[PDB]
């Protein structure tokens, strides 16, 4: 086996506005095998009501998933993305940031 | 103005050489229309795309037999490889294949792809002239000797060639006002203070198809590469695709710096300099 | 349209 750990990007579909609901994206690519645990944490809190896009993979075989789901930005609300793959000693827990 | 489709298949083993889990996907450019998940409770290959639904039942028949034909195939591999391997019966195997065909403007075939891939490294693939085949080592060796005893290579190219150039077409065609057009990027600039010394530009491009971009930073008209991040294109979620560059700049200096991006959906290339 | 040939690779 060839094992590759996971690439995490947190993002908005939109430009964050406080008060206007969007969608929070956690794109996890670059990672073998495909098996992977990806949640989205408000406050440090799962997310219930989260999906995922089909599996799908890049030209060096390495897979890639977008986790999303509908939120509304706020300016005390915290959001991260929490990623467990078989590559990751420890859960890796990427913090949003909206400048990025 | 070429296309492509591309159709993606993942079989990961489960624990005990159980009913392992298969997942198909397909492509128009970067745009997905079909899936197909072992895991789903409809077992059928499903829509994901508007100009795909349109297809009729007879349709949806063959393409949910000839991947239910591949996904089978793949299942015995699996176990064929995992005692080729001595390979613990308490974990889990891939077998990952990529194939699609490329069209030019007017339509004709340009070059096809099949290639294989066990446990995230090259398995076996057919070459750029759909004659014979680049295989891996041991295990690939003997699939290699089997397909050319075959001529396996035959059909292969008559597919990549034929069926899947004439449905190509016919999807470009369907959903023309969804594959053969180009959102623009929309742009603009943010400025982040790192000290009293320097701060980051960032150049963002939001809501640009297809996903093919260039982001280049200057300084005074000159590529400028040192102090540069660029994060790979993301998915939107909406059809879309975003991605951003970054530069620290010294303080007072950040209107030497410009911006350059390059899309197929702009008409002239575009230059942004902070203001 | 996908793959119509099934290969079986041993
Ligand atoms: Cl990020
Ligand atoms: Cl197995
Ligand atoms: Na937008
Ligand atoms: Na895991």
């Amino acid at each position: 086996m060839i094992q590759r750990t996971p690439k995490i990007q947190v993002y908005s579909r939109h430009p964050a506005e406080n008060g206007k609901s969007n969608f929070l994206n956690c794109y996890v690519s670059g990672f073998h095998p495909s098996d992977i645990e990806v949640d989205l944490l408000k406050n440090g809190e799962r997310i219930e009501k989260v999906e995922h896009s089909d599996l799908s993979f890049s030209k060096d075989w390495s897979f890639y998933l977008l986790y999303y789901t509908e939120f509304t930005p706020t300016e005390k609300d915290e959001y991260a993305c929490r990623v467990n793959h078989v590559t990751l000693s420890q859960p890796k827990i990427v913090k949003w940031d909206r400048d990025m | 103005g070429s296309h492509s489709m591309r159709y993606f298949y993942t079989s990961v083993s489960r624990p005990g050489r159980g009913e392992p889990r298969f997942i198909a996907v397909g492509y128009v450019d970067d745009t997905q229309f079909v899936r197909f998940d072992s895991d789903a409770a409809s077992q059928r290959m499903e829509p994901r795309a508007p100009w795909i639904e349109q297809e009729g039942p007879e349709y949806w028949d063959q393409e949910t037999r000839n991947v239910k034909a591949q996904s089978q195939t793949d299942r015995v591999d699996l176990g064929t490889l995992r005692g080729y391997y001595n390979q613990s019966e308490d974990g889990s195997h891939t077998i990952q294949i990529m194939y699609g065909c490329d069209v030019g403007p007017d339509g004709r075939f340009l070059r096809g792809y099949r290639q294989d891939a066990y446990d995230g490294k090259d398995y076996i693939a057919l070459n750029e002239d759909l004659r014979s085949w680049t295989a891996a080592d041991m295990a690939a060796q003997i699939t290699k000797r089997k397909w050319e005893a075959a001529h396996a290579a035959e059909q292969q190219r008559a597919y990549l060639e034929g069926r899947c150039v004439e449905w190509l077409r016919r999807y470009l065609e369907n959903g023309k006002e969804t594959l053969q057009r180009t959102d623009p990027p929309k742009t603009h600039m943010t400025h982040h203070p790192i000290s009293d010394h320097e701060a980051t530009l960032r150049c963002w491009a939001l809501g640009f198809y297809p996903a093919e971009i260039t982001l280049t930073w200057q300084r005074d008209g000159e590529d400028q590469t040192q102090d540069t991040e660029l994060v790979e294109t993301r998915p939107a979620g909406d059809g879309t695709f975003q991605k951003w560059a970054a530069v620290v700049v010294p303080s007072g200096e950040e209107q030497r710096y410009t911006c350059h991006v390059q899309h197929e959906g702009l008409p002239k290339p575009l230059t942004l300099r902070w203001e | 349209s996908v793959l119509n040939d099934i290969l079986a690779r041993l």
